């Protein structure tokens, strides 16, 4: 039993993270009060990878929710799956951060970090073999962005040796709550780049843009987006979930796909997406073509303006296996310029029997590429055009913080960025 | 948890909550005498309009509020009106003697003699709170109670609460309905000694609202009740996000964040629509694109002031009422290809939306029509500073002769204490010429 210990935090992270378990709750046969009542053991045989065994044959996520106000949390509890989660894993403040990351990371979230860490512990203690953790949570609040990545850095030190992912949702100024979000996703970056061994970037304005243009949503809600979500973190995970050859654990999965340490963000996709034809057949090639198409991805970035040092692809459904293996050695040998030359044989494909649910088959993406800098180049001008004046800052300094800790911050994410474009020229 | 609490501040600050706590009780439901037939939990609760109201076990749900003025004659009629049975007696608390329109006799002379009472009855009400998120502060600039004891006030605040939020309501004054030739005076005084202790202020003009009476609501000669029916809705906007809940619903502190730049950069612009009346609004639906596009008309400010000629850091639309994204974003969209928003080049462009869902009330015997749905508009604009200028600029033809000065120096004021007031308007002033330059 490789265990894995979830962490939810902040709004975002909770509802997104709330999501999730409903998605695979549902693929594994775990209804709302944690009773089995599915028809195949390949639900079950890996099912302790995130469920722990209960008294009566009850699966329980292994799941720890945290936030620094009660709100989400309450929605989540009144929630579809909300029984479902263990009651003791709610942990949670009162005074929220107030989308500031000084607040997360330095005042509120530290009277309540400890609080989370024992919870944390109690999961771990429990595991036969713990792999590590998986944190859920946006970069542009308060609680998700702050607290989460203090938290990411105490698990660390307690847990040296265990595998540390996170699913990060990047702010957008297109889909955004707060002028001062590029701050928290600035200072959140620079604990990411040194504490976890593998992040999916989700960027907001993917999301939205997906619903919009190719979905069809006129309106798109938080709502909408976390269901994106929720199926892409279904795809990517399937690999942990279920029985398989490739990527069977976060570790293994992290020796694939992380050449150089610091390089170990991700950008993920989904297919298909259709919009409400939906019954149409889907074929492998059409898989196959819409999984590699930007318009599938979600972190924003063209593809094309970079190159992949590693790529890890999962089919899932009833479908040939060697015509899977014919259209993804297509795919490579006519865009081959966009795969970096010297890590031979850098796109690995996987193949699962259980769709997701209502669906044939699906496939998800997830991409090492260098293009990913566009994503914080983002980051970093709207960062610039505010800090230059100085504007917004009392928010932290307020809390505690100087003006230096910005500079550093902004230094070490135009690094990342330079980073990225060595392997782009290389 | 997330309890506010009020403070109003002579007559104006208590003839405005008057006009507030009468509106809130009928938004929630609550009766004259505090009772609340829809409220199952008896004494008690976490509800949104828990943050207003407190609850006895007998059923009655009490304004988190204190009232305050340094004669009585006001807040009399508070404690023998409609709403007598609302409020304990503890929370009306009146002095004998008024500060005689001179910021000095409000901080110090009668002010002093009152001080530490106020603040053991603001303790009393804070003792009850779960949560306490911050001060609502209800004064006018001009009169002396209002500009003199509520800067001492506000100063023992920060010591007592420490950095606790404490925003402010201020009523700037207007020559139609001003009572004293000094408010000039208290205005820049009250300001410059409240300036760092307040971490967000709504300027109120009363001849915006005067002229906006008079043009909208076909008023002749508006009185206080007039105007104050209109601020009790624009006050009602503001706090909606605090006393209900909703999917759409966006905390006012998280419009704080977007509002306020610098320290003392606080001083929102609001704009409310609709301001209709009654028989103009009869068979005459406004959409969201309608009062959308007032807001944007300066007619419809609070502030008389031109943001056409200033530029923006800052744009929130407070909704409620019968209103859903998609037209919101569809009246925006048509705004941002037709309207003088110039944003500064440090700040993104924008606009932050909030939606509550519970509609707009009106209060019987009123001016305004009931309508589905509203809006009010909270932009952080260098135009703001014009209200500073035209003030500054009465202050200075007075003092340059030291007029009336000698009332201020008799209750023991300083020359020097004008003049660093003044000093203080200067850099204000200044400040917002800075913040709109562009970035090199
Ligand atoms: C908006 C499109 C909704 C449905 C489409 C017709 C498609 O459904 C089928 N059966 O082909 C799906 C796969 C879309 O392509 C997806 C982009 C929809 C998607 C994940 C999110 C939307 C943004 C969101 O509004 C959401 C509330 C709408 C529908 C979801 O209930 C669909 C199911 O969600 C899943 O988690 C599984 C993958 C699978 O059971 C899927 C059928
Ligand atoms: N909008 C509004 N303005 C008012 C009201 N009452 C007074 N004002 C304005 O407030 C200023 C005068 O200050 P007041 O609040 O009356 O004075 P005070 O705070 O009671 O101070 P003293 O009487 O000097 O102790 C003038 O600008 C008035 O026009 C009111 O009910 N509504
Ligand atoms: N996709 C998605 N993004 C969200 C959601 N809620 C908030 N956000 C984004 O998350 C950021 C705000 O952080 P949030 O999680 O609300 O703050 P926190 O509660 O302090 O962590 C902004 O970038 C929002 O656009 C959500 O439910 N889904
Ligand atoms: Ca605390
Ligand atoms: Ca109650
Ligand atoms: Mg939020
Ligand atoms: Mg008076």
């Amino acid at each position: 039993m490789r265990e894995i210990v979830h962490i939810q935090a902040g709004q975002c992270g909770n509802q997104i993270g709330a999501k999730f378990w409903e998605v695979i709750s549902d693929e594994h046969g775990i209804d709302p009060t944690g009773s089995y009542h599915g028809d195949s053991d390949l639900q079950l045989e890996r099912i302790n990878v995130y469920y722990n065994e209960a008294t009566g044959n009850k699966y329980v996520p292994r799941a720890i929710l945290v936030d620094l106000e009660p709100g989400t949390m309450d929605s989540v509890r009144s929630g579809p799956f909300g029984q479902i989660f263990r009651p003791d894993n709610f942990v949670f403040g009162q005074s929220g951060a107030g989308n500031n990351w000084a607040k997360g990371h330095y005042t509120e979230g530290a009277e309540l970090v400890d609080s989370v860490l024992d919870v944390v512990r109690k999961e771990s203690e429990s595991c036969d073999c713990l792999q590590g953790f998986q944190l859920t949570h946006s970069l542009g609040g308060g609680t998700g962005s702050g607290m989460g990545t203090l938290l990411i850095s105490k698990i660390r030190e307690e847990y040296p040796d265990r595998i540390m992912n996170t699913f990060s949702v990047m702010p957008s100024p297109k889909v955004s709550d707060t002028v001062v979000e590029p701050y928290n996703a600035t200072l959140s970056v620079h604990q990411l780049v040194e504490n976890t061994d593998e992040t999916y970037c989700i960027d907001n304005e993917a999301l939205y843009d997906i619903c919009f243009r190719t979905l069809k949503l006129t309106t798109p809600t938080y709502g909408d987006l976390n269901h994106l979500v929720s199926a892409t973190m279904s795809g990517v995970t399937t690999c942990l979930r279920f029985p398989g050859q490739l990527n069977a654990d976060l570790r293994k999965l992290a020796v694939n796909m992380v050449p150089f340490p610091r390089l170990h963000f991700f950008m993920p996709g989904f297919a298909p997406l259709t919009s409400r034809q939906q019954y149409r057949a889907l074929t492998v090639p059409e898989l196959t073509q819409q999984m590699f198409d930007s318009k599938n991805m979600m972190a924003a970035c063209d593809p094309r303006h970079g190159r992949y040092l590693t790529v890890a692809a999962i089919f899932r459904g009833r479908m040939s296996m060697k015509e899977v293996d014919e259209q993804m050695l297509n795919v490579q040998n006519k865009n081959s310029s966009y795969f970096v030359e010297w890590i031979p044989n850098n796109v690995k494909t996987a193949v699962c029997d259980i769709p997701p649910r209502g669906l044939k088959m699906s496939a998800t993406f997830i991409g090492n590429s260098t293009a990913i800098q566009e994503l914080f180049k983002r980051i970093s001008e709207q960062f610039t055009a505010m800090f230059r004046r100085k504007a917004f800052l009392h928010w932290y300094t307020g809390e505690g913080m100087d003006e230096m800790e910005f500079t550093e911050a902004e230094s070490n994410m135009n690094d990342l960025v330079s980073e990225y474009q060595q392997y782009q020229d290389a | 948890m997330r309890e506010c609490i009020s403070i109003h501040v002579g007559q104006a600050g208590v003839q405005i909550g008057n006009a507030c706590w009468e509106l809130y009780c009928l938004e929630h439901g609550i009766q004259p005498d505090g009772q609340m037939p829809s409220d199952k939990t008896i004494g008690g609760g976490d509800d949104s309009f828990n943050t207003f109201f407190s609850e006895t076990g007998a059923g009655k749900h009490v304004p988190r509020a204190v009232f305050v003025d340094l004669e009585p004659t006001v807040i009399d009629e508070v404690r023998t009106g409609t709403y007598r049975q609302l409020f304990h007696p503890e929370q009306l608390i009146t002095g004998k003697e008024d500060a005689a329109n001179n910021y000095a006799r409000g901080h110090y002379t009668i002010g002093k003699e009152i001080i530490d009472l106020v603040l053991d009855r603001i303790r009393k009400l804070a003792d009850q709170c779960t949560g306490l998120q911050g001060f609502l502060v209800f004064h006018s600039f001009g009169g002396g109670t209002g500009s003199g004891f509520t800067s001492l006030l506000m100063e023992r605040l920060s010591v007592d609460y420490g950095k606790k939020s404490k925003l402010e309501f201020s009523i700037y004054p207007a020559p139609q309905v001003s009572t004293a030739v000094v408010e000039p005076y208290n205005s820049i005084l009250t300001t410059h000694t409240t300036l760092e202790h307040s971490d967000c202020a709504f300027m109120v003009d009363n001849e915006a609202i005067y002229d906006i009476c008079r043009r909208n609501l076909d008023i002749e000669r508006p009185t206080y009740t007039n105007l104050n029916r209109l601020i009790s809705q624009i006050v009602s906007s503001i706090t909606a996000s605090l006393r209900f809940d909703g999917a759409l619903n966006v905390d006012l502190t998280e419009f704080q964040t977007n509002l306020v730049p610098y320290p003392r950069i606080h001083f929102p612009l609001a704009t409310y629509a609709p301001v209709i009346s009654a028989e103009k609004a009869y068979h005459e639906q406004l959409s969201v694109a309608e009062i959308t596009n007032a807001c944007f008309e300066p007619a419809n400010q609070m502030v008389k002031c031109d943001p056409r000629h200033g530029k923006y850091m800052a744009c929130c639309l407070l909704y409620r009422g019968d209103v859903v994204p998609k037209d919101v974003n569809a009246a925006i969209a048509t705004i941002k290809t037709k309207r003088s928003i110039q944003f500064v080049d440090w700040c993104p462009t924008g606009f932050k939306v909030g939606i509550n869902y519970q509609p707009p009330t009106v209060v019987p015997g009123g001016d305004l029509a009931k309508v589905q749905r509203a809006v009010c508009m909270l932009s952080n604009t260098t135009a703001i500073a014009e209200a500073w200028a035209r003030l500054d600029h009465k202050f200075d033809l007075m003092y340059a002769k030291r007029a009336f000065v000698h009332w201020y120096v008799g209750e023991g004021m300083e020359e020097g204490e004008f003049s660093e007031a003044r000093e203080d308007m200067a850099a204000l002033e200044k400040d917002y010429e800075e913040v709109g330059v562009d970035s090199v």
